[PDB]
RNA sequence: GGCAGGCUUAGAACCCGGGAUCCCCGAAUGGGGCUUCCUGCCGGGGCCGAAUAGGCCCCGGCGCCCCGUAAGGGGCGGGAACGCGGGGAAAGGAAACAUCUUAGUACCCGCAGGAAGGGAAGCCAACAGGGACCCCCUGAGUAGGGGCGACCGAAAGGGGGAUAGCCCAAACCAAAUCCUCGCGGGACAACCGUGGGGAGAUGUGGGGCUUGGGCCCGGGCAACCGCCGGCGGGCGGUAGCCGAAGUGGGCUGGAAUGCCCCGCCGUAGAGGGUGAUAGCCCCGUAGGCGAAACCGCCCGUGGCGGAGUCCCGGGGUCCCGGAGUACCUCGGCUUAGUUUUGCCGGGGGAACGCGCCGGCCACUGGCCGGCAAGGCUAAGCACGUCCCGAGUCCGAUAGCGCACUAGUA
RNA sequence: UCGUUGCGGGUCCGCUUACCCGCCGCAAGGCGGGGACAGCGGCAGGCGGGCUGUUCGGCUGGGGCGGCACA
């Protein structure tokens, strides 16, 4: 069984000191250096590698050492390498007309802010929510109805 | 190019009296094409070609043969009579 | 190839709109036990020139030679299952192939022996 | 989920022509068919007023603990002769309820052998009841694929999936066969009524002690 | 009109060809089920928009 | 080189009924920039070519000048360019990448069996 | 569902795959088009004719804008819905109404794909740490916006689906490069040799991509990175083939599948047909087998190229690191973004790694996090013309407007 | 008023190449006049029913005028 990296959930000020663990994106470069591989070797072996992470967790190191020992002793089959196996690039037609050049990206706001925070994204998201009648868009005026009802029932 | 022959009363009278054959041909055929087609297919000499387009959308040609060939005889030869 | 859907509308649509090469399968009829022991097959498509025994209807028990097969209606005309119209002409009753049993096989067609060997295999 | 066409009865070019024409003020056809009524639920060809909506909630959710408690209650109901008879099973010939057979019965792989086992254990009369009580139901279900209404006869419980007894007994009329971990109310109480004629294997009875609890 | 264009004349010829009820043998073949044709018309009543 | 007129876009005064917020003209501009407008105009002039980028060059009182770079994706000299392949398309058969990656992985395990297993176990 | 005459056992009909034909208009493209038809020039051919004149007819070429040295190539139109960019209301609500909402909606213009868009930290956090992106559940109608009214309304974080990382420019070298064509070799390829032409010092190519690099030195291959899709094999799709057991005795009946009695199969009692209600009459079902041809996917193998570009160790403090950009101001649209969202227009307008950017008003100091203004990227997510399946759906005034020679008259 | 707006000489005078206007010319360019004004874009103030959206309360011996018996 290929191990999965364990990382700390970030301890927010709201939490007040309660900390928990989660599945990380990949093993750190320090953790991999602890066992004697770089990012290329680890990805060839099929491990998930997160070159961005700075932390080094001993549980991650122990799991890596154990699984690598099974792999080198032949009692385990590594998965396929964690590298791109396909290269599909489509011909681009009308990039200027669809606003995919640099000027179009700047006008759409992707240079300055995130895609989720751009205005076209907000428009599409609210349109989809209103069409499907999703979480908050199933009722219009839900907040005001809640406010008045809370006032009446908690007076 | 020739679709068929017209063997009506008017066509038979024209054949017997004026040495004319009446044919139904393609709507795009010209007088030159009709005359050459008649001469090639039947080996007669064409005197002149009059053409019209019927109200049912077909081109009808009155082919007057030269004065050595019989329209009635040619009709009997082809057996469309 | 005849629908595998369990819905009666799809079943009836497939049966009614089946092309001719599929409607040939609806002419299958049980062979007699003697023909089964002779040929090694249990069913064969009814063919003109076969002799069949009518197992149901007014003409039950009548054996005759199949004079005509209609693939479109999936019907067969059997000699003896006849009647007279108002003008005196004799007409055949259209019999479904599933209501007859084949007692004689018309095997003069080379393709029919191939079908027989395929079913006996 | 069931529904109608969302635009059904509503895509005609129609309009109310007001009062003064001596006719009722419902919407009517605009064109050559002018005085013909249109779009109202009381008009021929008009929209259906309150049709079924595909977003309607048909599922009645149940708490997991409540569902398991009901399953335990139904299993307890199978052990009584009175409940099974009240449901409508023939249990005169059965030696004892709760009815349990040895674990060797799971190796039977043929319908004839399974029928012999049912005959020797006294469940064949109930299977006969189902087979003779199949009927063509009244109404429009015949056109929609519900032509035959068949009774329930015997629920067979095996220890695990892929035992040959499942394929041996699954062709009997009204007989349901499930592994013990796949027990559910649909087989335990058909019609919403408790007490089903159940044949438990011994290994299934052992396996039951750690399930639905 | 006395003076016609050929396209309009050909469309009129198509209407003239199509204007006819189904044949009696077709009626007998269909067992009196096919009696009328949608292309049947009268010159004074139904007008082609040629 | 594309020359165009600067200023806000030609906003139209509505000729039908509007609420007062929707009747303004002056100061209302388009969400497109003149650079993207110039790119689209050059793309119209050169049909079938693809716009790669563009850059401002100069201004006068009335006009703004841009330079638009366009590529012909049907040219063999453009198809194989590592940058222009992102615009003109590029495919790699999966058998090539999968085979090479599998061979690399096999050789890496074989090497690590010698060079890393004793250090790992000790 | 008629009357004839034919085709077919020399193998038809029918089904599947591959071809041939394919009128005129139509992006329509030689030019016109108030009639889906008419007509021009050039080249070849035919006919009338005494003729080689003249005339008529047939066939082929001749649209605009572009790329390319040329040869040659590209765009145009369509598609039920979905996708991307732009322009952009009112009715209604607010119990009047203008800010507001409705709504960045209806609708319009433009542009793609089988999905699109997004995507690889000038990030988020808060001194503890996450670690590209999209989509789903939640955070949450919380923060916040708002005649603080109606009403509008996140994000971080957590749980999942899925998983993937790279390149261009520059530093340094300086034509070592690429395209095309002829010939010879080379799985029909890539590529190799050779010769001509085109691009290219206004820089082809090498190198480089945060685990920054260049530069210098040392050691080692498990080097690294690319090009072609030939050969073999497997699987699946586009027709099909096989597949158990009563047509038993009597009754009623025009006719039984019904009733009484008696047998049988069941991995098959899903369902339909047959002269009334059929597990065993038939099609089918459980289950199994299958393609000359075309198509798709996986596996093994095979041919070739590069400037060592790969890995490890040390040195450095020299070089490179994206502009009307960042930023300021005015007007406007938008946004939860509020002295604080994004963008467009007018005006002003940086620095350079000893630098620059961010950490909910501005500045200062500390601390923390990063490297904008260049390009790409599978998977996981939308839709329904179409194909398959299902149904506590309707059952001819119902259900789609259309169960039918309905988008028809 | 900001920009377009440049070149000289002492806020003013001059110049032309900008820019504008007309003539000739297929075009290339030439001629003449004006000239950093004008025109043009942004911002700001004034006039502005030319055009867009709205509001023109209630009680009431029917509505209106009146009154406020509207606090
Ligand atoms: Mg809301
Ligand atoms: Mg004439
Ligand atoms: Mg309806
Ligand atoms: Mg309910
Ligand atoms: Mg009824
Ligand atoms: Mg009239
Ligand atoms: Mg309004
Ligand atoms: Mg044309
Ligand atoms: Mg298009
Ligand atoms: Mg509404
Ligand atoms: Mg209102
Ligand atoms: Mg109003
Ligand atoms: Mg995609
Ligand atoms: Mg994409
Ligand atoms: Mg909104
Ligand atoms: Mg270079
Ligand atoms: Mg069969
Ligand atoms: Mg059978
Ligand atoms: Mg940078
Ligand atoms: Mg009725
Ligand atoms: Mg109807
Ligand atoms: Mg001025
Ligand atoms: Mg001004
Ligand atoms: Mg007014
Ligand atoms: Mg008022
Ligand atoms: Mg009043
Ligand atoms: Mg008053």
């Amino acid at each position: 069984m290929i191990p999965k990296p364990v990382v700390q959930v970030p301890r927010s000020i709201k939490s007040g000191g309660v900390t928990k663990w989660k599945e990380g994106r990949g093993f750190s470069l320090g953790e991999l250096k602890e066992v004697g591989l770089n990012a290329e070797q680890a990805r060839l072996l099929g491990l998930p590698v997160d070159t961005r992470r700075d932390s080094v967790w001993p549980q991650n190191v122990e799991a890596l050492r154990k699984w690598l020992i099974e792999v080198l002793e032949g009692k385990a089959t590594p998965p396929e390498p964690t590298l791109p196996k396909v290269v599909k690039v489509k011909r681009k037609r009308g990039r200027a007309f669809r606003g995919l050049t640099s000027a179009g990206r700047r006008s759409r706001g992707l240079i300055s802010t995130r895609f989720r925070e751009t205005h076209n994204y907000k428009f599409k998201k609210k349109a989809k929510e209103r069409r499907l009648k999703k979480r908050h868009e199933a009722t219009k005026g839900l907040g005001n109805v809640l406010r008045i009802s809370r006032i009446i029932n908690e007076s | 190019m020739i679709k068929r022959f017209v063997i009506t009363e008017k066509a038979l009278r024209l054949a017997e009296r004026e040495n004319k054959i009446t044919i139904i041909v393609e709507r795009t055929a010209t007088k030159k094409q009709i005359a050459d087609e008649v001469q090639r297919l039947y080996n007669v000499k064409v005197e002149k070609v009059n053409t019209l387009i019927t109200p049912r959308g077909e081109k009808k040609a009155y082919v007057k043969l030269a004065e050595g060939y019989s329209a009635m005889d040619l009709l009997t030869k082809l057996g469309v009579l | 190839p005849f629908t595998a859907s369990a819905q009666p509308r799809k079943q009836r649509l497939s049966l009614y709109a089946a092309p001719l090469h599929l409607r040939r399968k609806l002419l299958n009829a049980k062979l007699s036990p003697e023909l089964q022991k002779k040929l090694g097959v249990k069913r064969l498509p009814v063919r003109r020139g076969d002799t069949v025994l009518i197992m149901r209807g007014d003409f039950k028990g009548v054996t005759g030679k199949v004079v005509k097969v209609d693939l479109k209606r999936v019907r067969i005309f059997v000699e003896g299952a006849t009647r007279t119209n108002s003008r005196g002409q004799t007409v055949y009753y259209p019999i479904h192939p599933s209501k007859v049993m084949i007692v004689d096989v018309d095997l003069s067609d080379k393709a029919r022996q191939k079908l027989i060997e395929r079913r006996k295999r | 989920p069931k529904g109608v066409y969302e635009g059904a009865g509503k895509e005609h070019s129609c309009e109310s022509f007001g009062v003064g024409l001596g006719i009722a003020r419902i919407p009517r056809y605009k064109g050559h068919l002018w005085p013909r009524g249109c779009f109202a639920p009381n008009t021929r060809g008009g929209r259906r007023a309150h049709p079924p909506r595909p977003e309607k909630k048909l599922h009645e959710e149940i708490n997991w603990k409540e569902k398991n408690l009901a399953i335990r209650s139904a299993i307890a109901a199978t052990a009584y002769k009175s409940w099974v008879a009240a449901r409508g099973h023939m249990v005169e010939k059965v030696p004892s309820l709760p009815l349990v057979v040895s674990g060797d019965a799971e190796k039977i792989a043929k319908a004839k052998e399974a029928k012999k086992l049912f005959e020797v254990l006294g469940l064949w009369p109930d299977v006969e009841r189902a087979a003779e009580g199949v009927k063509i139901r009244a109404g429009k279900g015949k056109m929609r694929g519900r032509r035959y209404k068949e009774p329930k006869s015997v629920l067979v419980v095996v220890s695990e999936l892929d035992v040959p007894l499942i394929g041996a007994v699954r062709n009997f009329p009204g007989v349901d066969v499930v592994p013990v971990s796949h027990l559910n109310m649909l087989v335990l109480a058909p019609g919403g009524v408790p007490g089903r004629l159940t044949l438990w294997t011994a290994t299934a009875v052992e396996r039951l002690k750690g399930l639905f609890l | 009109a006395r003076n016609k264009p050929l396209g309009k004349k050909l469309r009129l010829a198509a209407a003239l060809n199509s204007n006819r009820n189904p044949p009696l043998w077709v009626i007998a073949k269909t067992k009196r089920r096919v009696t009328r044709s949608p292309a049947r018309r009268h010159w004074r009543r139904q007008k082609l928009k040629a | 080189r594309v020359r165009l007129i600067r200023g806000p876009f030609n906003r139209r005064r509505p000729d039908s009924g509007r609420r007062p917020k929707r009747m303004g003209v002056y100061g209302i501009t388009a969400w497109k920039s003149w650079r993207q407008v110039a790119e689209e105009r050059a793309a119209r002039k050169f049909p079938g070519l693809e716009v790669l980028n563009s850059y401002w060059v100069a201004d006068d009182g009335i006009y703004r000048y841009f330079e638009v770079i366009l590529i012909d994706c049907n040219q063999p000299t453009i198809q194989r360019d590592p940058l222009y392949s992102g615009i003109c398309g590029r495919e790699v058969p999966r058998r090539r990448l999968a085979r090479r990656l599998r061979e690399r992985q096999r050789k890496l395990i074989e090497h690590l069996k010698k060079t890393l297993l004793p250090k790992l176990k000790g």
